[PDB]
């Protein structure tokens, strides 16, 4: 009984780590940042649109 | 989409008053790079 158990949890563990990347937290968090930052600059660009289009 | 927008379309009384903006800013210009020539010197 004890090894049934164990094993069911080292079965679970390995399909959470497997599933990381997409799926915690952690590194969907990272993801999100990286997009804030690009639309930000992308609207800056919009604003100043005639300025840059005159130089 | 915005962006790409834009690039493809635009980046891909007396007749005396323009004359006073463009005098006024080309003299401006003018000033700021002399000194800044002299600065580096």
């Amino acid at each position: 009984a004890e090894i049934n158990q164990k094993s069911l949890e080292l079965e679970l563990l390995r399909l959470e780590k497997e599933t990381a990347d997409i799926t915690h937290p952690l590194y969907l968090g990272q993801k999100h940042q990286a997009l804030q930052a690009m639309n930000s600059h992308l609207e800056a660009v919009l604003r100043e649109k005639r300025s840059l289009r005159q130089r | 989409i915005a962006f790409n927008q834009i690039y493809a379309n635009e980046f891909q009384m007396s007749p005396m008053g323009p004359f006073f903006q463009f005098v006024h800013q080309s003299l401006s210009t003018c000033f700021k790079e002399l000194e800044s020539i002299a600065q580096f010197t």
